[PDB]
């Protein structure tokens, strides 16, 4: 699977929403319901699948489908 | 006025059963529900039984809830379920009630991601591979806490613990509620989980059964001359409390009336038994109640020190006057945090459908048995009061007394 | 009629103090307990401060009766031994009398104790190094069940769990057992251990304060705008209570009597509280109560968001009439399944001493904080009525109200 | 031989009745909990192995010493 699929993948089973809801514009608190617990272990599902390291300070960047794409791929 | 409680829905996930339909079929054949563990073996134990739940439970319940669950609080979440409907409550007539409270213990939480923490932690990701969850899955109110949030509990909402008595002084305080007047609907239970890492240390004190371990379904033998240690078991179970006039205007079905409840201690040993305490206990419950004890579900663990210790008391209570006696631990293990609920789910069972379900794996009565009525095959019997004792660790006892209106 | 309840003894073991003599000291000096911890920082965590019990414990406990003990339960039997005295009861008065229970419990048990056994499971040497002292270290019971014996408990004997309310609940069950005329005297209570195996748990949420590690007295900082966090802490405390005429009858000193006890749960969100669920508990407590509040001790614990939901929750119950505010764990921390019934005793301390005891570390006060009486100096005052609120994960509170007798 | 201290601070006396027919139960009030405490707390002074099924013939004071002479 491509690195975009895989990652929206890890946020579908993370927050318990349907692959299709999972768009690239989609932010995880307002549109995928997620509170603030399921951020802290979605960056951590993240960080345990591509075997990268993400620092506290860019995990909090990390707000929407996006984000996520674009940092797994450029690392 | 006293206010009266009555139990008006029961729920139960056991080794026996996953519903209360399961249960009372298991019951009255007397089948057993210990089974052989491979995870026992594989930890380096050496008791290979337990009373394990034969249910998969991936997927159940909601993810956003579930996150925080270990299995104590999964198996009363499912038992609450089934009490909620059984009891007929619907959602508008317990969800954010200030009238409806919640009071769900467990043994001790949960060892395995108490030890899942301390192995992320020290390894090499650091927190990163801790997760923010573990805190919920881990307290001693993970049953409570768990559960409160999901159901819009309004109410009270404590966890209590004590050992092996820890549901059976759940139920006590639920009605306690009730009668100082503070909520009309209580639910009353708990959960225990099963792993090796809480079943291990029982069997470094040498009290787990390690002599049947090629056949498991003998290996919980109460009262029996041959018994060794008692079963480790799981599950979890969740009664409806309720105010009498409450459940008479809504027509609610009423199993039984919990017309007493003792709880006394021995403040003696940490591990054996007095006796004085259990009499206390006892006659505590009975205090009040005119009509005679009909059916008793002792304790009964299955070890060679305690089972003849609560013999002695009940000889002392009742004398002559010996009820029908029937460990179902022999059955079902020993589930610890949730033995109360759910021994008080079978006996209710058994008050509801007219029988008396056999004390099994009895093939030579202990000598210091002698006298007393211990049942051994299941007997239909129309009964009116029953009666379940509950000790714990600590010298800490708890007694139901439950009767037909 | 219905039965009145009483406090006539306590006894502490926290982080600003080891007896009701030191805290009260720590209390109206205004000094913190943090201290900077090593072991937080070899474990690999990111905070590293914590109020830690400066107490030797090494010879003050039988070898019979600790050799069942672990930490929470060492300094609950030490505060249930000082609060004994502080009654002024012997033996031949509590011991095997079912007119006396028990009820002291534990935020969770003892994570140490429990992954000592399981590393040593799974060691090379197996079953036999776990050792046969690990179940009643590490059960959630442990508090109660090793204090009944050496004190040879006879009447109710059990331990409550509710999170940061635990001890809370303890007490209000207490009240319980003496309102239904089941019980004389309940000694009421709790105690919670520090270690990094239980302190790691809650560095993973992000709960806990890291920003200021190297100044640690001014890190568990409530009601400043500057919060990030609360600062972890242990201890125990046990106070007795017990029967009005009971007590008056053997001529016994009262500190103050319970007039009121909230229970409620929020049933909302279970990480973040909703309000709702305080304004209930804190009516309930204060149902019957003709004298107005005093002071209040505020759960308050300087977290970044919890701390101005309780604001508001103390607006709505108390509208134009607010009382005296001071939140105690700015200089304690927070003790967890301790915090309840440590933060009664600094309740009835003030309540005795009559000043009220301050919140420190307050530098720039944070929005809707203005307009409430944030105690920011010790200030002497005769009080009369006091209240202390506790709260805990799951949306459940837990509120005590405590009175002189005049 | 320093098995009296531990011994005395294992079951909490004053090492005073420490003859070789001292039984532990009836003569020192030790638990059936400390029994296999004190087993234990002689490994920790000796790396030394001990079975099972040979401890609980095992409850004689003189033994222990002598067993650490010998070992
Ligand atoms: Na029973
Ligand atoms: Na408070």
């Amino acid at each position: 699977s491509t690195i975009e699929e895989r990652v929206k993948k890890i946020i579908g089973e993370q927050l318990g929403v349907k692959q299709e809801e999972v768009t690239n514009n989609a932010s995880f608190v307002e549109d995928l319901g997620a509170d603030s617990l399921d951020t802290v272990e979605l960056v951590m599902a993240l960080e345990e699948e591509f075997d990268t390291e993400i620092p506290d300070e860019e995990a909090e960047k990390i707000t929407t489908v996006q984000a996520a794409i674009d940092y797994i791929n450029g690392h | 006025v006293s206010k009266r409680a009555v139990i008006t829905g029961l729920g139960i996930v056991s080794s026996i059963g996953n519903n209360q339909q399961e249960v009372l079929a298991s019951l009255r054949e007397g089948r057993s529900g210990i089974t052989f563990s491979q995870e026992l073996k594989d930890s380096g134990m050496r008791s290979h039984v337990w009373g394990n739940v034969k249910l998969d439970t991936t997927g159940l319940i909601d993810r956003k809830v579930v996150r925080f669950m270990s299995d104590a609080s999964i198996y009363a979440f499912l038992s609450m379920e089934q009490a909620i409907a059984d009891a007929g409550l619907s959602p508008e007539a317990y969800q954010n009630n200030p009238r409806v409270g919640l009071i769900a213990g467990s043994g001790g939480g949960s060892p395995r991601f108490q030890v899942f923490g301390a192995d992320a932690m020290r390894g090499p990701r650091g927190l990163k591979a801790v997760g923010p969850y573990v805190v919920t899955k881990a307290m001693a109110s993970g049953v409570s806490a768990c559960l409160a949030t999901p159901f819009k509990i309004h109410g009270v909402n404590y966890s209590i613990s004590s050992a092996c008595a820890t549901s059976a002084h759940c139920i006590g305080n639920a009605v306690e509620q009730i009668q100082l007047g503070k909520q009309d609907i209580v639910f009353a239970g708990g959960g225990e989980e099963l792993c090796w890492e809480m079943a291990c240390e029982f069997d470094a004190m040498g009290a787990l059964s390690t002599k049947y371990n090629d056949t498991p379904e003998k290996a919980s033998r109460t009262y029996d001359a041959h018994r060794d240690g008692f079963v480790i078991a799981g599950g979890g179970g969740m009664v409806v409390v309720e105010e009498l006039e409450h459940a008479l205007a809504r027509g609610a079905h009423i199993y039984a009336e919990i017309v007493g409840y003792g709880a006394t201690s021995d403040g003696a040993d940490m591990v054996a038994p007095s006796g004085e305490g259990a009499v206390r206990c006892m006659k505590m419950a009975m205090h009040g109640v005119d009509t005679p004890i009909d059916y008793l579900n002792s304790h009964g663990t299955s070890t060679p020190v305690g089972d003849v210790k609560e013999l002695a008391a009940i000889r002392e209570v009742f004398g002559d006057k010996s009820p029908a006696i029937s460990a179902t631990k022999a059955m079902t293990g020993h589930s610890l945090g949730a033995a109360g609920v759910q021994e008080a789910i079978y006996s209710l069972l058994m008050l509801e459908h007219g029988f008396i379900a056999p004390s099994i794996n009895i093939e030579e009565l202990d000598e210091q048995a002698a006298g007393l009525n211990i049942v051994t095959e299941t007997t239909d019997r129309e009964l009116t009061t029953v009666m379940s004792n509950s000790f714990g660790f600590g010298g800490t006892n708890a007694t139901l007394v439950m009767r037909k209106l």
